[PDB]
């Protein structure tokens, strides 16, 4: 797993060293280049993970996050130019460190063949994160939402720390292969629901969770569109990925404490999608909806069934995809209009028709048109419900109704509509913008040629 | 680049700080009330008539005739909900309970009845449509380690 | 539809035909720019009626508060004219 | 698909009725018929054969790797990765192999349904029946596991309904 | 406000629409608007003002229970079948700025009169400012309504986009 | 068997090659919307010789042509089921669609756009066609999308009109709400069965089959409108003329009914699913005319007139009749269609006006459009041995002569003679009286183009629906004897419409001051239904959104 | 007769049936003049930039932004024991959740018992 | 229905059940009833291909007429004569279907007048 690490890091000097007008350049051409060699990753063996060393490793279902993650950081700079080509040269080199950075860990999370080790890089993950949304926000209005952070850690990490300590101290190790043997039946005692509790709350609030949601609507309209990417197409994925591992040693007791969080979010899903349709912003619309997708995700954990895992892999991809690419898409106009509001700006397919494109091709694969994997994954783990409740059926089809009621009126109120008279600035769109959501909507079709790419790992 | 003070804030609890308010708007005095003081904290906001876009007269030639919005005015806390799009309150042609209750007696009609058909349906009256073979046990799949009771519908 | 053009002198007698048919005016008295209360003797009430005929003639509505002003024949081609953006 | 066995793929033979015509008009379909020999078949196996001469003068093969049996779970011991590593892998691969013969089976299904068609129900008793067999078999051994299946787990459902079964047929008697 | 005078008008253009559609057909269509008209004459020269104010309120409280239950609309007014339908290809004019040049090179005569267009936009505007400063009631203008030029070769203010708005098809 | 199945497989690629032209190249332009057409009357063609072999034959093929998915003890495949129902079901599309082809190929010339236009009428045709022949619910499942959103579009086709912005939604929250029961069938089928491949449903036959085809019944009652969830189908009528011909009046609306015939080993022995399903259809069939009597809108009347249709569909499907339902798609669909492309002519020379009150004295200022208007009409009403009247005839035997509700039957025949009624209605303001149009005359339909397109779809009616009852071969045994008056009942009420129509019709030239009443409105306002259901309920889920 | 239609939430009354606009006095004439030379100095305000070519760029309505201010609803309104909202406000975001807390268990314990008995079908069942 | 009428609308006991029909012993005084013969075998209606609904005693006749309709390609007005074999041969059927119910009717009618004697 050095290949990819060491290269990821040459890249500082290649920002850095480079001359003054080749530092976007030089980045784009090698990030590009370097995940083409994330491809190689795809060699899975049918039995057996792949296992290069004590410190690095990476099964079937760790890659696509892996790929999606690489995949990414050049999308990322190619939307950042715009809004940084006012920036003085040298901080533009200390925003794009950050993002290679971001990479670094990120690569070394998903493949982190120790949990601790693990847990590191998970808290560090988040310091790129504060720095790219705080020193490049978009806002002034010093929310004071601190406490939600200071909260993650009393609820969350904090407590993950203890866990993971005693875990290693009685079972004696915390290398993932070791606990796939000496993973022992976790009886039932109030120490153990401390400890369960330990386990999942740090990544619940991450996903996130519904009711724990409230910094994502807040985080998003501040963050800027390099620093919101990431967020909703990666950092809301490691949850999942560590409550997938880590879940392998809280049987039965899961059997049980998962109706609290199941409720959650089987409700959670339509509240979100329903205040979406009276959201006053782009980016705030797509927050809720953000967690509308990740709360199917929560439900498919828990049951732990292999349906659920296989549906799950995919609903992080096509959302990561969905979300990133509705985020850019919805960052264009604000590089014309520079607002967030949804109202202020309509009938724009009368004058960016390649735009609209975009618009109605991405809204279609966000509601989970067929057979994309939006859907596969989504339809997925609504069967696997079943199994569980016949009942769920009621909640999973409300909430893909609003969910495809929502989806489709953002792109009615702004692209089917009459043009702002007032507005005299709607130039046509630039060849980086349409090439931006292009790399998004095609790669997304194509994985639905080839599913057995990002089924998970119990295929 | 906007005033803090031209902002949305507190519930004015005198008719002196709901002067700001009425007038903040650019609505006047009598025109302007706020919601009730309460936890539901909906801010100094005035209470705009319950209506839609549509009921507006569109033969203004206004700002924004497609919303029929004019620049200036204040906006219904809803009326993102109210637009032409959604909700629309234009009045209705037939006296509303009346309406819901014309709705209610045709489809409450219908129910039932089938109920009471169901207990008495049509049909006509002849015997069953007679087959060979046991009733086509063994062409139902029937098994035939054990044969079904002997099934023989005579002549007439 | 192929087209329906619209022109300005063959619109003229449309609007003025129109007032060809009506029993409460003189034909030859009638002028282009002739004042509907005044030249022709005519009133508001009796001035609707002529409105509404351009309605069912040309199909298409009028507002009540430009309808009234139409008190000359030139100005009931100009609403015609400029609404549609006829100008030859 | 070079060469598929039919053994384990059952087909009864197809008996295409020899046409017996008694109208007084040409048959149509043998305008068509002959046309598809000419100018589709021929030429879609013209140019195959000038595909398929140079694979003969080309050639190379590859084989299918056969995995030697190795000591089962209850070879393993308890916390011991290395025995236990060997079981688990031949317990996913065997039982991924099983995972197809429920699919293999279900396309025998498939085919005592459509080329039979209207006499679906009296001639797939075998294929019906035999249908049933493996899903007892499959179900009972890797079905309720849940995600995380291993060969502990199974060796414990295993263990479960040996047990079970016990209990009640000392029971009998 | 409006008075009630011209309230009466309101009526009595709307009510015979219901009327028409009722009456269909052309001959009862015309013996049943005479019916109405007939009816207007019965309190037409009522000049009484407390009466005449009292003669409006039945007609809307009678006409309530008699409007068409489909009541018929002009194609081009709003709710009607070409209601706007052809609103998606209008274009905005403002956005000739944004044209390729290879684009422009397609018509090179139009383009060069617009220039003169805006120029009169431009230099006419800083008069235009004042124009509107002696006919400028203190406590915001009293209505919207706006003057002629008065003088040779300017504009009335606020004009640019009225006379340079799209046509009725642009197709 | 070869040249059966590989000539076959040839429409569905063959019609999805023009489209794989619009996104690439630029070789020729404006010749694009002729290019379709000609691809459809080649695919038709290609679509006939299927024809022959099959009705030889009966050669019914299940092709799977790729393993695409593997889950466990799971596998999906493009595959397609070369049987009856699309052998016989696609011809009669193309057919339609044929003469839509042409149709819109002179009613869009004001539309710049005309080649987008084209760019998605071809896409729906291809979903329709590969729904039908999807040999698995999921594939099933894509094309019960497809149809969805390539309505999305074309319904709201002037995306300025607030009236397609607001249908075409309303009609895509129905749509989606129908799929509910969809994805739960599958669910079904995946818990209790474990596939979702024809093969394995039918031949295990299951024995409590309640829930999965309660999926079903829900599936029809938004897709295919029926009554309570029906209001869109009317709503479809705010956009082209030519888009309702095809996807609301003959290609789209048959999905409902389609997916319960496409199950009929399951659907005979479960009753429950029948009565509710032949209540649906009664309630609805009536309800569609009920409120159509008094309708004034040329096209939403069409709609609601084939509303009628449908919900009598069900009821077909509710007296367990699989074959002979799936007749009255075709029949209807061909004259409907054509009098959408009819109502189109009149719109036409109207230029841009569609009150049926605003028309008249169309015999002879209309002569070619006259034409065709009273056999669609005629067929429509159950006119003997037209298109039409086959279906009409044949259905009412097992219904009035089977084991059926008695509530059932009463709706079953008010209704009938009501379709008739309507006709008369439009026919009389269509046709007959002297003009009413406004004063300029824009008449003129001398274009050698549409007659091409209503040449085409004028005979069909006439002819091909007796064509269609020949060839198809023995799968029931019909209820040809029956009480005189039971095998005559529609031949006796069957007049009654048209002369209680023209009773009511000719009383209303007298010049008599008119009267409201309730029902008069009811009916006229489409039942409330609508009017009420379409403000609360939006209002209920936004405006409680917030708290 | 004519019984006049009860104003409701969802259907506006008739412009000519309220009683309020029949008679235009001083009380109405008055309120009427200052709502237009407010509204039309608005218009003016706003005539300058919309036919000013100067201007490239959208207007920053002030009614919009306090609009969207208005719904960022945070911390600023409202107190934490206010009985009247709070307890029955909290509910509706609490209530169903312990609802749906039984509905899904219940069916899961009786279902397990079935399986522990036998009392339920999955013979062909396999995905779960 | 006069059937139907008169079944509830009248006594309810006389008219069998149309869904229990028949519900009386065959040979409640119906004696030497020749047997109703099967022309074509399992095997011939296995090898049909015919809709079990489709399979009935006359169905032996509706055998004969699809043999022709296949050889009649492509034309269809060939074999017209021989379906109304099959179909008159379906109509007697049908003629036999109301004949069956009489019998189980009549002894309902019947049996109440020997009852009703039986305890006045
Ligand atoms: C506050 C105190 C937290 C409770 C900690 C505790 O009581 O742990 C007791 C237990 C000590 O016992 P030990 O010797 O380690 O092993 C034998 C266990 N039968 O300790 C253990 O064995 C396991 C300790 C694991 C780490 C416990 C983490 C403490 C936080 C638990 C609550 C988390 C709640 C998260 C917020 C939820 C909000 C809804
Ligand atoms: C290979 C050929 C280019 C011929 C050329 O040099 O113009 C390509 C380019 C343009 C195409 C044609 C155009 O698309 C339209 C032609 C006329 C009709 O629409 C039928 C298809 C039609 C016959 C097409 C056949 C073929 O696909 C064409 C002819
Ligand atoms: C019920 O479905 C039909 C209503 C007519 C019943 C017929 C009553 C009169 C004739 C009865 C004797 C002749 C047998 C039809």
């Amino acid at each position: 797993m050095l290949k990819y690490i060491i290269p990821t890091i040459m890249l500082m000097p290649l920002t850095w060293l480079s001359k003054n007008n080749m530092i976007w350049v030089n980045s784009t051409a090698h990030s590009l280049l370097i995940s083409f060699t994330s491809l190689l990753l795809m060699n899975q063996f049918g039995d057996n993970s792949l296992n290069f060393s004590l410190l690095f490793f990476s099964d079937s279902l760790s890659t696509p996050l892996l790929i999606l993650t690489m995949w990414l950081l050049p999308l990322m700079l190619m939307a950042s130019q715009h809004h940084l080509s006012k920036e003085n040269l040298t901080r533009k080199k200390l925003f794009i460190t950050m993002l290679i950075s971001l990479q670094l860990f990120l690569i070394m999370t998903f493949t982190a063949m120790e949990l601790i080790l693990f847990y590191i890089l998970f808290e560090a993950t988040l310091v790129p994160t504060l720095i790219i949304i705080t020193r490049w926000g978009n806002q002034t209005e010093r929310l004071n939402a601190g406490l939600y952070f200071l909260f993650y850690t009393l609820a969350g990490s904090l407590p993950l720390l203890v866990a993971l300590i005693y875990i290693q101290n009685t079972v004696g190790s915390l290398n993932f292969l070791m606990l796939q043997y000496w993973v022992q039946p976790v009886h039932n005692s109030w120490s153990n629901v401390f400890m369960w509790l330990a386990c999942m709350m740090a990544f619940m609030v991450k996903m996130p969770l519904y009711g724990l949601h409230l910094w994502l609507p807040k985080a998003h309209v501040e963050a800027p569109i390099a620093g919101s990417m990431v967020l909703a197409a990666v950092l809301l994925k490691l949850g999942g990925y560590g409550m997938l591992r880590i879940t392998l040693i809280l049987n039965p007791m899961t059997d049980f404490m998962a109706y609290p969080f199941i409720m959650l979010s089987l409700w959670g899903m339509i509240m979100t999608s329903s205040i979406c349709l009276r959201q006053t912003d782009l980016k705030s619309l797509i927050a809720y909806s953000s967690v509308s997708h990740m709360a199917l995700v929560i439900v498919a954990i828990l049951i732990q069934t292999p349906w659920s895992y296989m549906g799950a892999t995919a609903l992080m991809i096509a959302h990561g995809l969905t979300s990133s690419m509705l985020f850019c898409l919805a960052n264009s106009n604000y590089e014309r209009i520079h607002s967030r509001t949804m109202i202020l700006a309509r009938g724009l397919q009368t004058l960016l028709p390649l735009m609209a494109t975009w618009w109605l091709l991405a809204s279609l694969t966000n509601l989970a048109l067929p057979p994309t994997i939006n859907l596969i994954g989504e339809l997925f783990v609504v069967m696997s419900t079943f199994s569980w409740s016949n009942i769920t059926i009621i909640l999973m089809g409300v909430n893909m109704v609003i969910t495809a009621l929502y989806s489709l009126y953002m792109l009615i109120m702004t692209q089917r509509g009459k043009y702002t008279y007032h507005i005299n600035n709607i130039s046509p769109s630039f060849t980086r913008e349409n090439a931006l959501m292009s790399l998004h909507i095609l790669p997304l079709l194509l994985l639905t040629l080839n599913p057995k790419i990002i089924l998970g790992p119990l295929y | 680049h906007i005033t803090k003070d031209m902002l949305p804030g507190p519930y004015p609890k005198t008719p002196e700080e709901r002067a700001a308010a009425a007038k903040k708007y650019n609505m006047r005095v009598e025109d302007y009330e706020p919601y009730p003081d309460d936890g539901t904290g909906y801010g100094d906001y005035p209470k705009l008539p319950d209506r839609s876009q549509q009921e507006r007269d569109p033969w203004y030639d206004w700002d924004h005739p497609d919303l029929r919005l004019n620049w200036g005015e204040p906006m219904h806390w809803d009326l993102d909900m109210y637009i032409r799009n959604r909700v629309d309150t234009s009045p209705t042609p037939v006296n509303w309970n009346l309406m819901c209750k014309h709705l209610f007696g045709f489809v409450a009609f219908m129910l039932f009845m089938f109920w009471v058909g169901e207990t008495y349906p049509a049909y006509q009256p002849v015997g069953p449509k007679q087959y060979p073979y046991n009733n086509l046990y063994l062409e139902r799949g029937g098994d035939p380690n054990k044969e079904p009771e002997p099934v023989v519908h005579y002549e007439i | 539809s192929d087209a329906p053009p619209l022109t300005l002198e063959g619109i003229k007698d449309r609007v003025l035909y129109v007032l060809k048919l009506y029993d409460k005016i003189d034909p030859e008295k009638l002028s282009v720019n002739s004042h509907f209360m005044k030249d022709l003797g005519l009133d508001s009430l009796d001035q609707v009626e002529i409105i509404m005929a351009m309605e069912d003639e040309f199909g298409f509505e009028i507002p009540d508060i430009d309808a009234e002003k139409l008190m000359c024949p030139q100005e009931i081609v100009d609403y015609i004219a400029d609404k549609k953006d006829v100008y030859e | 698909p070079d060469s598929w066995d039919k053994d384990v793929y059952p087909e009864p033979p197809r008996r295409t009725p020899a046409p017996s015509p008694q109208t007084s008009l040409p048959n149509p379909i043998t305008y068509l018929t002959k046309a598809f020999d000419l100018l589709v078949d021929r030429p879609v196996t013209l140019v195959r054969e000038f595909i398929e001469r140079q694979h003969a003068k080309n050639k190379y093969y590859y084989y299918h790797r056969e995995f030697r049996r190795v000591p089962d779970i209850t070879e393993c011991q308890e916390k011991d990765v290395l025995c236990m590593f060997e079981a688990e892998m031949q317990w996913r691969r065997d039982y991924k192999v099983d995972q197809e013969i429920v699919n293999i089976i279900q396309e025998r299904l498939k085919a005592c349904q459509q080329r039979e068609g209207e006499s679906h129900r009296q001639n797939c008793a075998k294929e019906l029946e035999q249908f049933t067999q493996v899903v007892k078999a499959y179900q009972d051994r890797y079905h309720d596991l849940g995600a995380h299946y291993s060969a502990r787990k199974c060796l414990a459902k295993q263990k479960q309904r040996m047990l079970a079964e016990r209990k009640a047929a000392k029971e009998a008697a | 406000y409006l008075t009630h005078q011209q309230k009466v008008l309101r009526l009595y253009k709307r009510a015979l629409r219901h009327l028409e559609s009722w009456c269909i057909h052309r001959d009862k269509y015309r013996y049943f608007a005479c019916l109405l008209r007939a009816r207007f004459d019965e309190h037409k020269n009522e000049k009484d003002m407390v009466k005449a104010t009292q003669l409006l309120r039945e007609a809307e409280e009678e006409f309530w229970h008699g409007q068409h239950p489909q009541p018929y609309i002009f194609p081009e007014s709003p709710g009607g079948t070409s209601y706007e339908r052809y609103e998606c290809y209008k274009v905005p004019e403002w956005c000739l700025d944004d044209w390729h040049p290879s684009e422009k090179a397609m018509y090179p005569d139009y383009f060069a009169k617009r220039e003169q267009w805006k120029k009169l936009r431009r230099e006419s505007w800083e008069r235009e400012v004042k124009q509107l400063q002696e006919e400028t009631p203190v406590g915001g203008p009293r209505t919207e309504a706006l003057p002629p030029a008065r003088k040779q070769g300017d504009l009335p203010p606020l004009w640019w986009h009225i006379v340079t708005r799209p046509r009725e098809r642009p197709m | 068997m070869n040249m059966f199945s590989s000539l076959s497989l040839v429409t569905l690629l063959l019609l999805t090659m023009p489209i794989m032209m619009m996104s690439f190249n630029t070789y020729k332009p404006s010749n694009y919307p002729l290019y379709v057409k000609t691809a459809i009357s080649y695919a038709f063609i290609t679509s006939m010789i299927p024809t022959m072999m099959f009705i030889h034959s009966g050669q019914e093929l299940i092709i799977s042509n790729w393993h695409w998915l593997t889950i466990q003890t799971l596998k999906l495949s493009l595959s397609f089921k070369m049987d009856y129902f699309s052998m016989m079901f696609i011809p009669v599309a193309l057919f339609v669609t044929w003469s839509i082809m042409e149709f819109s190929m002179w009613y869009m010339y004001s539309d710049p756009n005309i080649n987008k236009f084209f760019k998605y009428l071809l896409l729906f045709l291809i979903t329709m066609l590969i729904l039908v022949t999807a040999n698995n619910l999921f594939q099933l499942f894509i094309g019960w999308e497809g149809v969805g959103i390539m309505s999305f579009l074309l319904i709201g086709w002037w995306y300025g009109r607030a009236d397609a912005n607001t249908a075409a939604l309303q009609a895509i929250l129905y749509n989606r709400i129908g799929d509910i029961g969809f994805i739960l069938a599958m669910a079904w089928f995946l818990t209790n069965l474990n596939t979702w491949d024809l093969q394995q449903i039918f031949m295990l036959n299951p024995s409590d089959s309640n829930m999965p085809l309660i999926g079903l019944a829900l599936a029809a009652t938004g897709k295919s409108a029926q009554f309570g969830l029906h209001p869109w189908l009317p709503s479809a009528m705010e956009g082209p003329t030519p888009v309702s011909a095809l996807l609301h009046s003959s290609t789209m609306v048959v999905a409902g009914i389609f997916l319960l015939i496409r199950f009929y080993p399951l659907t005979e022995n479960n009753k429950y699913i029948q009565s509710i399903t032949l209540c649906l259809g009664a309630i609805t069939t009536l309800f569609t005319a009920m409120c159509a009597l008094t309708q004034n809108d040329i096209k939403k009347i069409i709609a609601f007139s084939t509303s009628s249709q449908l919900g009598l569909m069900m009821v077909t499907i509710g007296i367990n009749q699989p074959y002979l339902a799936f007749l009255h798609i075709c029949t209807h669909a061909f004259f409907k269609a054509m009098l959408f492309m009819c109502s189109g002519s009149i719109i036409h020379s109207l230029n841009d006006e569609q009150d049926i009150r605003k028309m008249g004295g169309l015999f002879k200022a209309m002569p070619f459009t006259t034409t065709a208007l009273i056999v669609g009409s005629l067929a429509l009403t159950g006119m003997p041995f037209l298109t039409g009247f086959y279906s009409k005839d044949l259905i009412i035997e097992a219904a009035n002569t089977s084991y059926t509700n008695a509530w059932a039957l009463l709706m079953t025949l008010i209704a009938t003679s009501f379709t008739a009624i309507y006709s008369t209605r439009i026919i009389f303001f269509a046709l007959l009286g002297q003009p009413r149009f406004p004063t300029l005359v824009n008449i003129n339909e001398n274009n050698p183009l549409l007659i091409n397109s209503i040449k085409r779809l004028l005979i069909g009616s006439l002819f091909a629906g007796y064509i269609i009852s020949n060839n198809i071969p023995p799968t029931t045994i019909p209820q040809m004897t029956m009480p005189y008056y039971l095998k005559t009942t529609a031949l006796i009420v069957t007049i009654l419409g048209f002369i209680l129509a023209l009773e009511i019709s000719n009383m209303t030239k007298n010049l008599k001051y008119h009267y409201p009443s309730n029902a008069f409105k009811f009916s006229t306002l489409l039942g409330y239904f609508p009017t009420i259901m379409h403000r609360l309920a939006p209002y209920m889920n936004l405006s409680m959104s917030q708290k | 007769s004519f019984p006049k239609y009860e104003a409701s939430r969802l259907s506006s009354l008739p412009t000519t049936l309220d009683p309020a606009e029949y008679d235009i006095s001083s009380e109405t004439r008055k309120a009427q003049a200052e709502r237009l030379a407010i509204r039309s100095r608005l218009k003016r305000e706003y005539q300058l930039q919309y036919y000013d070519p100067s201007r490239r760029g959208v207007i920053e309505d002030p009614a919009l932004v306090r609009w969207t201010y208005a719904r960022s609803a945070n911390i600023y309104p409202n107190f934490r024991p206010n009985t009247k909202t709070s307890l029955l406000g909290a509910l509706f975001g609490i209530g169903p959740l312990v609802f749906w807390y039984y509905v899904f268990k219940t069916d899961r314990d009786r279902k397990e018992k079935l399986i522990q008995e036998g009392k339920l079908d999955r013979t062909f069942n396999i995905s779960y | 229905g006069a059937h139907l009428a008169r079944r509830y609308l009248g006594d309810a006991s006389v008219e069998p059940d149309p869904l229990r029909m028949p519900t009386f012993p065959p040979d409640y005084g119906f004696p030497e009833r020749k047997e109703r013969e099967m022309v074509a075998t399992q095997q011939e209606m296995n090898d049909a291909q015919l809709v079990l609904q489709q399979r009935d005693y006359c169905a032996h006749y509706l055998i004969r007429f699809l043999k022709c309709k296949r050889d009649s390609f492509p034309n269809f007005l060939a074999c017209k004569h021989e379906r109304h074999d099959w179909d008159y041969c379906e109509h007697l059927d049908y003629v036999k279907r109301m004949k069956e119910f009489e019998r189980e009717r009549r002894l309902l009618q019947r049996k109440k007048r020997r009852e009703q004697r039986e305890a006045d």
